[PDB]
């Protein structure tokens, strides 16, 4: 997919893009409807994860942890 | 753009499922397209440490 | 003992404060840790050229992804944009990947075209008019 | 090393470029010694070059003082303010000058790791790439193998 | 010349034809008149702007911070027109160079604001089974500038 | 024995062919080569370390100056392999004094004594 | 694009001489340039090193030829002198 | 599968092969040689027009670096040093 | 408030109605809502694009992990683009 109009200015020295939103039509839209083991192995089924995601860390790891991360943008 | 920003989050980074057919076609080109879009090669916002995956139905 | 040493403590947590953060008797007992300090700070300083070269597979993996995306490779993509004349660098145009889409669909959809353009004249070789974006500005 | 240090984000401090720049420091608080050569250098600076420095920048308070708390130092008190204290210990009146120099034309923030050298807080104006940028939309909005 | 249809009779890939000068000077005339109108008419939103300051392309917005690691010589909060942008956008249009842009076409300016020292950064060798070690502390000079306007104009 | 290794003539005897693919003129020929070492003297002999210490070529990709005569040509004969090998053309004059500033070595060969940017 | 670049006749890298090197990064808002960088003060004296070497070569093979022709005649003239008396 | 007593070196070694790659490298470094070979071709001046052509310069150069050699002497000794060693008692009035 | 979005600025409620009363104010027809695209419609991440489309044409788009979050984010979206305070908006004159 590639639907743009490219341009040169006279001198061809610059180039000149043109390329507004193509926006989503009416009729391309749809309307609107309106135990640990088991406990570890039905988490993994829902979030199509490993099991290894799930199993704790020590009170090492959770320590090592940082709490109050900086936070960007 | 314009939406609020854990909206805009989880769209950027949400799981996507790709139906790929695989009547003729050799395992090896089956298992290169389906390799690329598990990593999540497929999207310019890839890293590793990101969990970027993306589904993959191989029928 | 006519004059001995009384500032060992402090050489000692000179190690040892870097040290803090390790795993073991590493971040207890001082023979473990100089040794496991020297390596780490070794380690940061062969890490900055790795970081070089890391960042810029990253940016290669983004623009690949972003360009087969629009029909390109990452080949063809920088080959003819490099010959088409804009100078765009890989962090630039990972960015431009990203943030930015609707730029980077341009500059796919212009490399393209400027890859069927030079073609064009290489299948015309000889005496030909230079191409549209073969067009190239030449310094005296 | 870099894991073994807090960081930070690259920042301003109250967008500080936008309108006008505001200094972003208040005080330095010299304390020079007396009869001390270890502060031979400080009493040089104040001496010579302080005068021109507290004209050149009207924005900070410099007090001295004589007999410091245990060294000579300065202090510099910042706009958002983190309190920076430098030691000038044994210093030359050129050293002394760079210093005081560097910690005027600072801002407060810390001079721990910066995670990114950029800081743009509206990154994208064309909307940032996700999943359906680019993926052509169908008859109806049916997904593949639908029935109808 | 000519060859029947098999599977080498030609190139996969699709032969697209490029269409005569004539046309491609129509079409390109067209586009640039449609978008120094935009511009005339002020229709954009706000701009973008691939710069190349100190040795790396920054890819600038307005009103946002740039960290460069050198000293520039200009006393804190000053103004400065970067030359050498060499890519602008919008939403609606882009206007990218070859390879830099016109001088009197973009504007892109920043103040300096702050020139600090960086982080102390380590740097320390080792040779094994030959006593080799060697430490050293290296902060570099940075600056800190904001980016406050990208105006553009409409020489095209 | 590994031995430092003599050249016959008959090797740099030109051609006709050689005048037609490179730019050359048999007759009329140039002053100044410019040479530049694209190879490394690690793993080449102490004679060929220490020709390029006289040439001047320490650092690759460095362009240099050297007269045309032959006993520079001697010696850049004994490590033409580890050099890259151009005239220096003038298109303009030599460069006289007022102009020594504005010079440009460009990527064809020939130095300019008018260096733009401006484009055209 | 670095041997395009070598066909073109451009440099085989944007980093050597050209616009996005040769240009002075910044200009304070009003107008007034940007003192030099000490990058392009480099290039620009290392320029001048290899002009004054050129210059300095050529006049030196241009002197060379001009005392082998001087000799030259000078043996002609005296054999013709001492072909007479 | 194995080698036998190193990899390279020795009797039997690892074979190695020859790739595109390492073909057409060889033959761009000769490309480069063969027009080496054209460029030395050509000499501007022979044996008996350089002899003596650089004789003030290379005698010049030696000058410079005989006097350099030459003018290697300890530095002066000044006073101002010393009572400058004088001004770290220095106290304010 | 550079920086900033709009309805972090300016706390609102029932965005959906906020933009049905402006547009009967505007004499526009009440806006209908669409699913444009989607994903994972049978697990806990789905992705919902709804866009609010008014006769034939939209004012809208917006995503959500369910249906009636993307439609009130995309009301919040039609929201910002009618009063012009989008992400786009010609930065501030300083």
């Amino acid at each position: 997919n590639c639907n743009v109009e490219l341009a040169l200015t006279s001198d061809g020295r610059t180039i000149v893009c043109y390329h507004p939103s193509v926006d989503i039509p009416y009729e391309h839209t749809k309307p609107i409807p309106r135990e640990e083991g088991p406990m570890i192995e039905q988490l993994s089924k829902m979030f199509f994860t490993t099991k290894h995601r799930w199993y704790p860390h020590g009170r090492y790891h959770r320590c090592r942890k940082n709490l109050n991360p900086p936070k960007d943008r | 753009s314009s939406f609020s920003r854990a909206p805009q989050q989880w769209a950027t980074f949400a799981r996507i499922w790709y139906l790929l057919d695989g009547k003729m076609q050799p395992p090896g080109k089956l298992a290169a397209m389906a390799s690329i879009r598990l990593q999540g090669l497929h999207k310019p916002v890839y890293h590793a440490l990101s969990d970027c995956g993306d589904h993959v139905v191989i029928m | 003992l006519r004059n001995r040493v009384t500032d060992r403590y402090f050489r000692i947590q000179e190690v040892l404060k870097h040290a803090r953060h390790f795993r073991g008797r590493k971040n207890r007992c001082y023979r473990l840790a100089v040794r496991t300090v020297i390596r780490a700070f070794v380690k940061c300083t062969k890490a900055r050229y790795l970081k070089k070269k890391n960042m810029r597979t990253l940016w290669i993996n983004r623009i690949t992804a972003a360009s087969q995306e629009h029909g390109l490779k990452y080949p063809a993509l920088i080959g003819n944009l490099v010959k088409c004349q804009v100078e765009l660098n890989r962090k630039v145009l990972a960015d431009l990947a990203i943030y930015e889409p609707k730029t980077f669909k341009s500059l796919a959809a212009l490399a393209s075209r400027r890859r069927h353009e030079g073609f064009a004249a290489a299948l015309g070789d000889g005496k030909e008019p230079e191409g549209i974006f073969s067009r190239v500005v030449q310094y005296h | 090393t870099a894991r073994g240090t807090p960081s930070r984000f690259l920042a301003s401090v109250l967008h500080n470029g936008l309108g006008r720049y505001v200094q972003q420091l208040q005080r330095l608080s010299f304390s020079v010694s007396r009869d001390g050569a270890s502060s031979r250098g400080a009493r040089e600076f104040v001496e010579r070059e302080v005068i021109d420095f507290a004209r050149r920048n009207p924005g900070v308070v410099i007090y001295v003082n004589s007999r410091p708390c245990c060294v000579p130092r300065v202090v510099a008190e910042y706009l958002n303010g983190a309190v920076r204290e430098e030691s000038i210990h044994c210093k030359s009146v050129e050293e002394i000058s760079t210093l005081v120099q560097k910690l005027a034309d600072q801002s407060g923030l810390d001079v721990i790791r910066i995670r990114k050298p950029f800081h743009t807080d509206n990154p994208s104006i064309q909307g940032q790439w996700h999943p359906f940028t680019n993926k052509p939309t169908t008859f109806r909005g049916l997904r593949p193998r639908e029935v109808q | 010349g000519y060859v029947p249809k098999t599977s080498l009779s030609s190139p996969p890939w699709p032969e697209v034809v490029l269409p005569d000068p004539v046309e491609e000077t129509r079409h390109h005339a067209e586009v640039v008149k449609k978008v120094n109108e935009m511009i005339v008419t002020g229709q954009y939103g706000r701009l973008f702007a691939v710069v190349h300051f100190a040795s790396r392309q920054w890819k600038v917005t307005s009103e946002d911070l740039i960290l460069i690691g050198n000293e520039l010589d200009l006393a804190c909060g000053e103004r400065i027109r970067l030359e050498k942008v060499l890519l602008v956008g919008a939403d609606n249009f882009t206007l990218l160079g070859k390879p830099l842009l016109g001088k009197d076409l973009v504007r892109v300016e920043a103040t300096v604001i702050e020139k600090t020292e960086s982080w102390p950064r380590i740097i320390m060798r080792f040779r094994k089974r030959k006593n080799f070690k060697k430490k050293r502390i290296v902060t570099t000079p940075q600056t800190v500038l904001r980016i406050n306007s990208i105006e553009i104009a409409p020489c095209l | 024995k590994f031995t430092r290794s003599r050249i016959p003539e008959k090797v740099f005897q030109a051609s006709p062919e050689d005048h037609e693919k490179y730019g050359g003129d048999p007759q009329n020929p140039h002053k100044l080569h410019i040479v530049t070492r694209i190879k490394s003297t690690r793993r080449r002999p102490y004679w060929e370390k220490d020709i390029i210490k006289m040439l001047g070529l320490e650092k690759a990709h460095t362009p240099q100056v050297h007269k045309n005569i032959p006993s520079v040509n001697a010696k850049l004969k004994v490590v033409k392999h580890l050099i890259r090998i151009k005239p220096l053309k003038l298109p303009q004059g030599l460069p006289a004094e007022e102009n020594m500033s504005n010079t440009c070595l460009k990527s064809t060969g020939e130095l300019v004594v008018q260096w733009h940017l401006k484009p055209v | 694009g670095g041997q395009w670049r070598l066909q073109q006749g451009l440099a085989a890298n944007p980093s050597g001489y050209g616009p996005l090197t040769e240009l002075p990064d910044w200009s304070y808002a009003d107008g007034r340039p940007a003192p030099p960088m000490k990058g392009q003060l480099r290039r620009k004296a290392e320029r001048e090193t290899f002009a004054r070497r050129v210059v300095l070569l050529s006049q030196e093979m241009d002197a060379g030829l001009q005392a082998w022709q001087l000799r030259q005649q000078k043996l002609q003239e005296e054999q013709r002198k001492q072909e007479n008396a | 599968g194995r080698i036998p007593g190193r990899q390279w070196i020795g009797k039997h070694r690892r074979p190695r092969f020859v790739s595109l790659r390492a073909k057409q490298n060889m033959i761009r470094r000769l490309e480069i040689e063969a027009e080496n070979h054209y460029w030395l071709s050509m000499p501007y001046m022979t044996r008996e027009q350089e002899r003596g052509h650089a004789a003030v310069r290379r005698r010049e150069a030696f000058e410079a670096i005989k006097a350099a050699a030459t003018s290697k002497f300890p530095p002066h000794r000044f006073i101002a040093d010393q009572l400058d060693h004088l001004n770290v008692t220095k106290k304010w009035s | 408030m550079t920086g900033k979005e709009l309805f972090e600025m300016w706390k609102i409620i029932n965005p959906m109605g906020l933009l049905v009363e402006e547009l009967k104010k505007r004499n526009v027809s009440a806006p209908e809502s669409r699913l444009t695209r989607q994903s994972g419609g049978t697990t806990a991440l789905p992705l919902y694009f709804v866009g609010l489309y008014c006769d034939k044409k939209l004012i809208a788009e917006g995503p959500g992990e369910t249906v009636l979050v993307a439609e009130e984010e995309a009301a919040r979206v039609a929201l910002r683009k009618l009063y012009g305070f989008t992400e786009n908006r010609r930065p501030w004159n300083y």
